[PDB]
């Protein structure tokens, strides 16, 4: 009856200050007006997004002497929040014939809008402190201030709360002794017809921009409502806490469609359907966690679009990569995937020179995410919440898009001492930069950068209100007031009053401050984080990055191994191939099988982690940074092994050619001779194996792909596991590679292939146990991309590293030591190795240097530690270590460093026991054992030296045997190696057997 | 006004081109690239003439003096070299900037150089010796470009702080702080005196007591818009929109009738400001267009690019 | 035309230099030698750039493409290596093609390559995959040099059988078998169109119905004679004599007005073929000269030699 069918203006559609008069709205608004005019505190209980806040403001704007103050309740709030709110706005604490509290603005009441009032946690014995405070200051009409223990009576103050049903998880019922003074009104979700009419008016207002889609106003609305209803009856909150779909989603839907239609002049129905589907994907396809729900959403979006528009060109409207951007063009328009990829590649090349010289691969997912984040940064108050595994690129993508949008990215520098006061000062800094001296800011927070719940509540109020009350107190208030006055004069606004300048500052902060919260997808942490801060789930759009899909892993693998010579024309495709990549071509080439096996290995790590978790102890999380390290190791190892084999073959071939020339010489002299024939026979004794090696060169080159793959996978992934799990992982990888007919030289130990005996001698002499696991761990310490972390119960690896880098003046330092910074700085400016212990108390200032956040300055790489920026020396290497095998590290450090586990093996323990018992029981035999082992190592070193020097000299000579030096060198070399073989064979026959027999008992 | 038929496509650089300029007298054109090579071509015949090595890292900007005998270049190695163009030799080198120098220009008086760098300051050097004499400070971020006015009594510098500051050379005082762009300002350019009166006609700006309309200035940014400011009043006379990407270079037509500009949209755009008559578009390069220049007398235009190819267009 | 004073004599190779070529666009001089390394030089300032040691045995011939982004090299290791000049690394190493591969070439289409070896055949490979599809046979002995025509429809091969064959790429037939040299033919070269008309009055060749003078070819041999051949007719147009030893390389000046030759006589000779006016001879090297090249635009020539020194000369 009293619900006019108003027609909204073609602009300001779905604006914050507009509502289509419906039956429920006019009834509830009248009831709220009745209760508020009586100054009776009240409460609105309904599901989030029902329309409680808008109805309250509609009722309030009718009252002209009634001004509202917002308040957001978390689950960690105390009456101190209300006390600060009253101190900030109700300055008058006057006490004429009794203490009374009143606002400055005389003749005006005050409504303290407390939202989510039932979140505040109830302590033991079931009591809510702020609820009890409200019951006291309502029923008794006042409170007791703690300053003087005097009764303060409220004047021109009233309370309205907004809450949710008790059955809603995270919610707790209020006490009946409190519900007496506050009437409750239940606001439900607008019904199907109600939504149809409410948003139908919005759609008809919006489509008036294009006077050719007017006839499409009534179908479009219905379609949206249809789809919306499905999302309510399919993605319930019973599955994950963030699956709440409210009319707010339909509001931001209409707003997005309208904004995508504002600058554009003419557009067919196909474009409208495409924009509608893109918006529905940006509102219903992002918060989803798993791919099944995503496929369901895509199927039903296309289905409802086809149902509500029977005469449509499906392909033109519904293409698969539904992308939109305002980078390629000046107007928000669709963009093809390939042009966007090329453009973002070029822009990222520029970005590298700007910041973060760390390279990035651009696969399909990256493009989608950067488009979403750009959308959110373009909004006035755009708060984003990225949930994905650490290292997936959330922070770097956010910084990239923020740089694209001109935002000055500002992140807090969390440390061990970091406390509430430090974070308050950081908030003061960012707010002072944003409000006064206006400049856009991409304030990036991480789920680990929050230490105290005070940080969470401060971020909650900053996000929701747009301004934290009481942060600038005393002198800070006056200084901010002065700065805001200067900024207003610069902008042109003439403001003098305190509240006018404060409101201007709050508006500026809302407009020019975007918060990006990056969090890890931890189960049962989503609900807890929602309870402790509802703003993240109300005032922040949620983007579920998740973990890189097999498709994404395949793309990055191919992109980085686009330089490797993986082509094998004779690669026989097996009868059965284990398909891991969803879109793997069924007749794949060699490269498309190598990358498939790479993604299979990365998927194998997840199964191994699950198996360890089910029966065993702690498991370290697998991140995309591990895959990046695996691919970098694979590429580097391929280049190194290929170069070594090619150089070896070159030297062998040139030496054999010189030997053939020598044969020509001796034969043409025979057709001074005895020495020639003697050297011919002695050299042919080696020529036989030289020809064997030259023949097998092709075989070795054939199997260089699988071997490098297995070695890289071992030295990049199985750095944390024990011997049994390492062997099982390697066996599974080998079985899969054999299934894919990938060539790899079997019967060759990984430790021998990765490391030659030359450096193994130095390691063993450098106090390293002579066993497989310790050799592999040393290999991992040698070839590393992210700086290592040593997890050793015993301290052996510590002195191993100390001796290995002793020649470089390696310095010993610990996190706990106060001079840790200075020493660190010294290393950063001097390029001397640094070993850091006590990693449990990790200092996050190391986060940039671990990620190599260097900046090229025309030849000098520059790194920022904390807030001070220092040049970096290329000789700088840093190591991390601890003595606690069972200890938990902060999540931010989990993906930033390689892990090497120095466990003990049954074989190593047996060897140590045997060596000690032979040292004690039979000291003479132990002395023999030690002197023969060292002597054998010296013989092997000499064997490698003389053998290599022979080839080097043979290559160097460009003449013939007539040279006087060559003959004497070759004769002395052959004599020396024969004599060395004599000692080797005799010591391995007559003295090693006796030692073994003695040790056998 | 240049038209779609390019006259020559000169390609020799192994790295993206950054700046291209015309020698004020001789019929010779110069292009600086990111391979530290100042390659010198001939635009009349489309022929390579001779390269100029000497810098260690990418050259960001180059400029000639009033007589053209000297060529000052600034590189990413924090070095500003000076070149005896008659002899093709580096007669002097200047250091002092904390990070890379991304701009350079010679005073029209011919007795000083100005440079802008990522160290958030602008330095001024003397030609006779090479010693820094003045240091303009006040920018809060990377300063991208500095370009003095015609008589040399003022300079203008744009920076990543999304502001354009007009400085007084005589006393280092910040005469104006024009800040209305929504992104990083990439390029600026002064208004030649011949266009002064025409400016007053296009924007309707009113004249002051002295009769001088007040020096005008252009600012291109990554906000895809080209704003035009009046220095004497510090207000945005007009804005020009239409680019599909970040504006990289912007300049006035010698006749004071068109505004030429190049952006990363791979297009050279000729815009009209008096009557908004022409909005000509040229698919200049297959990749980003980094800089452009218009010959003062001869009817030619040159544009650099990231595709490592310089192009010469004829004006008809 | 190249004159007495060598501009630079770059000496970095450890083995006799085999072949030297120019990069199509960048100012880069590439050399291949017997030490299984491919060296990169800057012929503008005589500077060293990079050495590529990927090959196993001595490198015989190298070749760029039209765009200068890929470089195909051949060596006595029975492999053909595809070097991505952009990344200076191997993107493909095609195997097979038995025995010492003598020459490799990229056809102007830029998608396929040809290779000639000791195995009495010439194989064509795809750049995309590297799989052998066509394998020309018919030569009775070692095939030394192979170079396609400028449109990619024909190839030419010289061999130690003292016969030079012109093959059609499309259908594998021997279009011509010109067998007239007195000794083994070492080098062959096609003619640019800019000199075809010149050939018309040089040898008195008559035109056919189509009006084209006909495709032309050249062959230098150990017989100290250089033959110029008409592919259309298979006749010996003209023979040029005067070299004191085996001719190793022969090519046309970019102007289509002189013929350049490098031979085992340790001298490079510039002859005139239209009027026989010029017979200039310069003492190129103290030892054998293995290959010669002329820059398409720059007035620079480069000569490789057994003495492991690469000499660059200017043209005036
Ligand atoms: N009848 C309606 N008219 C206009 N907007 C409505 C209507 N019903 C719901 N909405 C929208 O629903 C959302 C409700 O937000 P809000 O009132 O803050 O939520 P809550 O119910 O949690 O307090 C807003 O986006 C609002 O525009
Ligand atoms: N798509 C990617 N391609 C290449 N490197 C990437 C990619 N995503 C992230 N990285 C690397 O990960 C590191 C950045 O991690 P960061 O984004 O801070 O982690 P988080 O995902 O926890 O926010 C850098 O080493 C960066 O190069």
């Amino acid at each position: 009856a009293k619900v006019p069918q108003i027609e909204v203006e073609t602009h300001k559609v779905a604006a914050p200050d507009v509502v289509v008069p419906t039956l429920d709205t006019v009834r509830h608004e009248a009831l709220l007006y009745t209760w508020l005019a009586e100054h009776k505190p009240l409460v609105l209980c309904g599901p989030p997004g029902s329309g409680k806040t808008m109805t309250l403001f509609s009722a309030l704007r009718a009252l002209p002497d009634m001004e509202v103050v917002g308040l957001n309740f978390s689950s960690a709030t105390t009456p101190e929040l209300l006390l600060k709110t009253f101190d900030h706005y109700c300055e008058y604490r006057r006490t004429p014939n009794g203490v009374v509290l009143a606002p400055v603005q005389l003749g005006k009441w005050l409504v303290l809008f407390c939202d989510e009032i039932n979140l505040p946690d109830m302590d033991k014995y079931g009591t809510q402190r702020v609820i009890s405070f409200i019951r006291q200051m309502v029923e008794h009409g006042g409170f007791y201030r703690t300053s003087d223990q005097t009764w303060v009576k409220l004047e021109r103050i009233q309370f309205v709360g907004a809450c949710n049903p008790p059955t809603d998880p995270g919610r707790k019922p209020l006490s009946h002794r409190f519900l007496r003074h506050v009437p409750v009104v239940y606001v439900d979700y607008p019904g199907p017809a109600s939504l149809t009419q409410i948003y139908g008016t919005f759609n008809r207002a919006m489509l008036r921009l294009i006077p050719s889609l007017r006839t499409y106003a009534e179908p479009l609305t219905a379609a949206m409502v249809e789809f919306y209803t499905m999302s309510q009856e399919r993605f319930t909150q019973d599955t994950q806490p963030h699956y709440i779909y409210s009319p707010r989603e339909m509001t931001r839907w209409v707003r997005g469609i309208f904004e995508a239609l504002r600058p554009l002049e003419t557009l067919p129905v196909e474009g409208l359907i495409r924009i509608w589907a893109h918006e529905a994907l940006r509102l219903f396809q992002d918060r989803l966690v798993e791919d099944e729900e995503r496929r369901w959403t895509d199927e039903n979006i296309d289905t409802v679009a086809l149902k509500h528009f029977p005469n449509i060109d499906r392909e033109k409207a519904m293409s698969r990569p539904i992308l939109y951007s305002n980078w390629l063009s000046k107007d928000y328009i669709p963009v093809d995937q390939e042009e966007l990829r090329d453009y973002v590649k070029a822009r990222l090349k520029v970005f590298y020179e700007e910041e973060l010289d760390v390279p990035l691969v651009l696969f399909n997912e990256v493009l989608d995410h950067v488009l979403r984040i750009d959308r959110i940064f373009r909004q006035p108050q755009g708060h984003l919440l990225l949930i994905g595994v650490s290292g997936a690129g959330k922070t770097t993508l956010s910084r990239f898009v923020a740089w694209m949008n001109g935002l000055s990215v500002y992140q807090i520098k969390v440390h061990r001492k970091y406390t509430g006061e430090d974070f308050d000062e950081d908030l003061r800094t960012v707010l002072r930069r944003s409000g006064c001296k206006n400049e856009k800011i991409a304030f990036i927070m991480d789920e680990s950068n929050v230490l105290d719940s005070g940080f969470l509540e401060r971020m909650n109020t900053l996000l929701a209100n747009g301004e934290v009350p009481g942060l600038f107190e005393g002198d800070e208030y006056a200084t901010l007031m002065t700065q805001c006055k200067e900024g207003a004069q610069k902008e042109g606004l003439m403001l003098d009053s305190h509240e006018e300048l404060y409101k201007w500052f709050t508006s500026q902060v809302i407009r020019n401050l975007h918060v990006v919260f990056t969090m890890n997808p931890s189960s049962e942490g989503l609900k807890d984080r929602a309870a402790t801060s509802p703003a993240l789930f109300n005032r922040c759009v949620l983007n579920w990055f998740g973990d890189w899909s097999t498709e994404a892993l395949y793309q990055v693998g191919k992109e980085f191994t686009s330089k490797m010579d993986l082509e094998k024309p004779n690669y026989i495709v097996p009868d059965y191939m284990p398909v891991v990549y969803d879109k793997l071509p069924q007749p794949p080439s060699h490269r498309e099988a190598i990358v498939n096996s790479c993604v299979f290995v990365h998927q194998t790590l997840h199964q191994a982690n699950a198996r360890l978790a089910k029966r065993g102890g702690r498991t370290m999380a697998i991140t995309p940074r591990h895959y990046l390290d695996f691919i970098n190791h694979y590429a580097n190892l391929f280049h190194e092994k290929r170069s070594e084999l090619e150089e070896q073959q070159m030297h062998l071939n040139v030496g054999l050619r010189k030997i053939k020339e020598t044969v020509d010489q001796v034969e043409e002299l025979r057709r001074k001779v005895n020495r020639s024939t003697a050297l011919l026979k002695s050299l042919s004794a080696e020529r036989e194996r030289w020809e064997k090696t030259s023949e097998t060169f092709k075989n070795q080159m054939s199997t260089i792909a699988g071997d490098c793959l297995l070695s890289a996978a071992f030295i990049a992934y199985a750095g944390y596991f024990d011997q049994q799990m390492r062997q099982n992982l390697f066996t599974t990888w080998s079985h899969h590679l054999q299934q894919a007919n990938i060539q790899f030289r079997t019967d060759i130990a990984r430790t021998e292939y990765l490391s030659n005996a030359d450096e193994r001698l130095r390691w063993q002499a450098s106090s390293l146990p002579a066993d497989d696991l310790c050799t592999e761990n040393a290999i991992m310490l040698k070839r590393f991309n992210r700086y290592p972390l040593i997890i050793d119960p015993s301290g052996q690896a510590t002195e191993f590293i100390m001796n290995e880098y002793k020649d470089r003046k390696i310095t010993r330092t610990s996190f706990l030591d106060d001079a840790f910074r200075k020493n660190l700085e010294s290393a950063l400016r001097f390029g001397n190795p640094l070993l850091v212990q006590d990693v449990e108390s990790y200092d996050p200032v190391l986060n940039p240097v671990l990620n190599r956040e260097v900046r090229r300055t025309g030849g000098r790489v520059l790194i920022t530690l904390g807030d001070q920026d220092i040049d970096l020396s290329p000789s700088f290497v840093i190591f991390l270590s601890t003595r606690d095998p069972t200890v938990e590290f902060p999540p931010d450090l989990c993906s930033r460093v390689t892990f090497v586990n120095f466990t003990v093996t049954r074989s190593s323990l047996q060897s140590q026991c045997l060596n000690e018992v032979l040292k004690a029981e039979r000291p003479d035999v132990d002395e023999k054992r030690s002197d023969l082992l060292k002597l054998q190592g010296e013989f092997q070193l000499r064997l490698r030296q003389l053998e290599k020097s022979l080839l080097q000299a043979l290559n160097e000579v460009k003449g013939r045997i007539l040279d006087d030096d060559t003959i004497i060198t070759t004769l002395e070399n052959l004599k020396r190696e024969a004599a060395e073989v004599t000692r080797k064979v005799e010591e391995t026959d007559i003295v090693m057997q006796e030692v073994e027999t003695v040790s056998q008992q | 006004i240049p038209r779609p038929p390019e006259k020559y496509a000169l390609s020799g650089h192994r790295s993206p081109v950054t700046r291209v300029i015309f020698h004020p007298v001789f019929s010779v054109m110069v292009s600086a690239s990111e391979d530290a090579t100042i390659k010198v071509w001939d635009y009349e015949t489309g022929d390579f003439e001779r390269t100029l090595k000497g810098h260690t890292d990418s050259v960001q900007d180059i400029s000639f003096d009033h007589s053209g005998k000297l060529l000052a270049s600034c590189s990413a190695d924090m070095t500003i070299k000076l070149w005896d163009f008659q002899g093709f030799e580096c007669i002097r080198t200047m250091h002092g900037h904390d990070h890379n120098v991304s701009s350079v220009a010679i005073m029209p008086n011919g007795d000083h150089i100005v440079s802008a760098s990522r160290d958030k300051t602008i330095k001024m050097w003397e030609v006779q010796t090479g010693y820094c004499v003045k240091t303009f400070t006040g920018h809060r971020e990377w300063v991208r470009m500095v370009r003095p006015n015609q008589d040399g009594t003022l300079i203008a510098s744009c920076s990543n702080d999304q502001t354009v500051r007009v400085w007084v050379v005589a006393t280092k005082e910040c005469k104006a702080e024009l800040r209305e762009h929504e992104h990083v300002v990439e390029c600026i350019s002064w208004a030649p005196e011949s266009s002064y009166s025409s400016i007053s006609e296009a924007t309707g700006s009113e004249t002051k007591k002295s009769g001088k309309p007040g020096p005008f200035l252009l600012s291109g940014s990554r906000d895809k818009t080209i704003k035009m400011w009046d220095v004497s009043t510090g207000m945005c006379l007009m804005t020009l929109v239409g680019h599909d990407n970040w504006v990289r270079g912007v300049l006035f037509h010698s006749g004071g009738k068109f505004i030429l500009s190049c952006a990363d949209d791979k297009t050279l755009r000729v815009w009209d400001y008096k009557n908004k008559r022409c909005m000509k578009t040229l698919n200049a390069h297959e990749h980003f267009v980094t800089s452009l220049d218009f010959h003062k007398t001869a009817p030619y235009v040159v544009t650099g690019s990231v595709d490592q190819t310089v192009k010469v267009w004829e004006c008809r």
